[PDB]
């Protein structure tokens, strides 16, 4: 926490990653898909939400004679999923997860400051301040191959997690760019059922 | 540290204190008892702002996560990321030059100073919807964008023998201990060396002939002469290869 | 120009704007290719990925090839001072000590290049499906193949990668109207075929969705459903029937 | 510090690997959130169709 284990702070600030979600919602809602090639449109929402039906093979006559139906619908279904979220602690499996892992790799670094590693202390200062020079050298040598050995295991450890989290931002980008700005056609690539 | 008072309840028994991870975080005075906090003083790398040097030569120093006040020293200006000493803040909101942390980005502007100031993400812009209101374009225009993607690397390919003991018996046979720390390693580098090529034969291999243009361009008024190769030249790449090739060194 | 009226036609803009305009974007299409042979001509930094894997890689090289002056606790880094020096029986730790050393160098060495060459990998693929499925045929993954409708792309190498240029398509010049879901004309509704409905303030009329062009309503690009007060946002209007003028004569 | 002398640059490329990382940290983000040129924002009427 304190032994040189600093945490830099994310560029974008998380009223930053407010506003960009914001926008997407706005343009998503009022404009459709065209924000997305060139400049936002604007559009009626019930018109937008019968190009996005005619998108499924459901002629829109179906939306345009459904419309107080399926605003009921999608309500009570925005309704069930603020309840689920504000019920089940164990929704957030994979964030929470994330956080653990790195947490857990950080506090195992931290500990091994205080193994032997073979050497007749851990705490540095006291064969620093117990031995002179000619065998100081071999007890802090033994230390210095130990954690720094450690050290390398955790930055190796560190390397392949950032890269499964570049493989999930990916996907995660890709999903954003064909499902939020557009609508996607690949099967069960956005929820179960026709998007 | 800063040994500072505490008011942590030490039972008459106990004598020093700890955290979460065996860390020193409170004593008794052994003359006269008392018990007080340990907390070390703070680091954090200096970090060197700076435009290019081809441009100007004044430098921002950041000092990372430090109060402005144990900073030894202007225009002295605290952020969420650490004390910033070189740029004069700023009320305007401009992109992003030079990165800091938690929405600081600095850069080079106008006699001239750097500037630290809050970002920004973009023109605000309403769209001005409506229940009856819908916006069509009229004109359309043509762009051409352009991915830049890896796709191989230097097949490189080490001896292990020569590298670790270049041409001497006792390191040989001292080598001969690891028993199979060598060509456990040359198997891993020929596996990265074949699956480049492998990379190659995906990325551009998708096609099973050899196609050829003819002679007459008459490609509805297009031009590609710029993309498609040229006879004249010595290796037949085309014109915009050529441009590329010359850029990495 | 006829490979060209099928790649629009594929994001809905029916081929007649092409084969309508074919000089107008045969001068946009090489202006664009122009502008960018000029930035590529221009600025050095457009090939940043391609310069940064080689010097990654160089990098990596170079300090495998500098660790080899280190002593790592041995008296020499000079393998055959050492060896010069020393009899065996000491030379044995000495040694011992330099392959220990210089062997875990080269791990950590192959492990970097191997965790590099997975991500080079995963490049690669995407380069792959890049390829098959835009230069081989025409995407709809909005922004998998530059920003904006999609029509085309032209692979270019580049010293280990490749480059695209993905022909985009972008609408510029936009123009407010007034919408209505349908059209009550003998008090059944009368939808699009396709497009929406628009009108300039005293006329109705049916367009595209993508590049403003009115059609007088006749009935056959408009289909029943129903009757006109279940719609919400409905409004009267005509529509008229084709055969008429084809019955009256 | 002296003894850490001897083992070359077994401290720079640690801290060259995980500046790596964060500065792809922030590209992540980039790649994430920022697909939107402007910064839109929604009218104060919502009279989203129901």
């Amino acid at each position: 926490k304190f032994n040189g284990l600093t945490v830099l702070p994310p560029l974008l600030t998380d009223e930053m990653i407010a506003q960009y979600t914001s926008a997407l919602l706005a343009g998503t809602i009022t404009s459709g898909w065209t924000f997305g090639a060139g400049a936002a449109l604007q559009i009626p929402f019930a018109m937008q939400m019968a190009y996005r039906f005619n998108g499924i093979g459901v002629t829109q006559n179906v939306l345009y004679e459904n419309q107080k139906l399926i605003a009921n619908q999608f309500n009570s279904a925005i309704g069930k999923i603020q309840d689920s979220l504000s019920s089940t602690a164990s929704a957030l499996g994979k964030l929470q997860d994330v956080v653990n892992q790195n947490a857990q790799a950080l506090n195992t670094l931290v500990k091994q400051l205080s193994s032997n590693f073979g050497a007749i202390s851990s705490v540095l200062n006291d064969i620093l301040s117990r031995l002179d020079p000619p065998e100081a050298e071999v007890q802090i040598d033994r230390l210095i191959t130990g954690r720094l050995q450690s050290l390398q295991t955790y930055v190796t450890q560190q390397l392949i997690r950032a890269a499964e989290i570049r493989a999930s931002a990916n996907l995660a980008a890709t999903k954003m760019s064909e499902c939020v700005l557009g609508q996607s056609k690949r099967v069960d690539f956005c929820g179960k059922g026709y998007h | 540290g800063v040994l500072t008072e505490s008011n942590k309840k030490f039972l008459p028994f106990q004598q020093f204190g700890r955290d979460i991870a065996d860390t020193t975080d409170a004593v008794r005075d052994p003359q006269t008892l008392e018990i007080l906090d340990i907390t070390p003083c703070s680091f954090g790398g200096v970090s060197v702002i700076t435009p290019g040097t081809n441009t100007s030569n004044q430098v921002a120093v950041l000092y990372q996560d430090v109060n402005c006040t144990e900073v030894p020293v202007s225009n002295v200006f605290q952020t969420r990321a650490g004390c910033l000493i070189g740029a004069e803040h700023v009320n305007n909101s401009y992109e992003c030059d030079i990165p800091i942390g938690a929405g600081i980005c600095a850069s080079y502007q106008t006699s001239q100073s750097i500037i630290a100031y809050t970002m920004s993400l973009g023109a605000e812009n309403s769209v001005a919807y409506s229940n009856n209101s819908i916006a069509i374009p009229t004109n359309f225009t043509i762009s051409v964008t352009t991915e830049i993607l890896p796709v191989s690397m230097t097949k490189t390919s080490v001896d292990c023998t020569m590298y670790i003991c270049g041409d001497s018996t006792e390191c040989s046979n001292l080598l001969l201990q690891y028993g199979s720390f060598c060509t456990q390693l040359n198997r891993a580098l020929t596996g990265i060396a074949v699956e480049q090529d492998k990379n190659t034969q995906e990325v551009f291999a998708q096609v099973k002939q050899i196609y050829k243009t003819p002679p007459i361009k008459d490609f509805g008024g297009f031009n590609f002469s710029q993309i498609l190769p040229d006879p004249s030249k010595p290796s037949k790449r085309s014109f915009i290869e050529d441009l590329l090739f010359n850029k990495v060194t | 120009a006829m490979q060209m009226a099928y790649r629009f036609n594929g994001i809905g803009v029916t081929q007649n704007v092409l084969y309508e305009n074919q000089k107008l974007i045969a001068n946009q299409f090489n202006s664009a290719i122009g502008k960018i042979q000029d930035s590529l001509s221009s600025t050095a930094s457009a090939l940043g990925k391609l310069q940064d894997v080689v010097n990654q890689n160089a990098q990596a090289l170079n300090t495998l090839v500098k660790q080899l002056s280190s002593n790592f606790g041995a008296i020499s880094s000079v393998l055959n001072d050492i060896l010069s020096r020393l009899d065996p029986p000491e030379a044995e730790v000495q040694i011992d000590r330099l392959i220990t050393g210089r062997l875990q160098s080269l791990q950590t060495y192959v492990t970097q290049q191997l965790i590099r060459a997975a991500e080079i990998r995963a490049s690669a693929n995407l380069a792959a499906t890049k390829m098959s499925e835009c230069v081989l045929g025409q995407s709809k993954r909005v922004d998998f193949c530059g920003k904006g409708y999609h029509l085309m792309s032209f692979p270019q190498s580049a010293p280990h990668g490749v480059v695209f240029l993905h022909v985009t398509y972008v609408p510029a010049q936009e123009k407010n109207f007034t919408t209505a879901p349908a059209i009550c004309h003998d008090g059944k509704a009368h939808f699009p075929r396709e497009g929406v409905f628009v009108s300039n303030g005293t006329h109705w009329f049916v367009t595209q969705r993508n590049f403003y062009e009115p059609q007088i309503i006749t009935t056959d690009n408009t289909f029943v459903s129903g009757n006109c007060d279940v719609v919400i946002g409905i409004v009267n209007n005509t529509v008229y029937d084709p055969l008429q003028p084809e019955l009256d004569s």
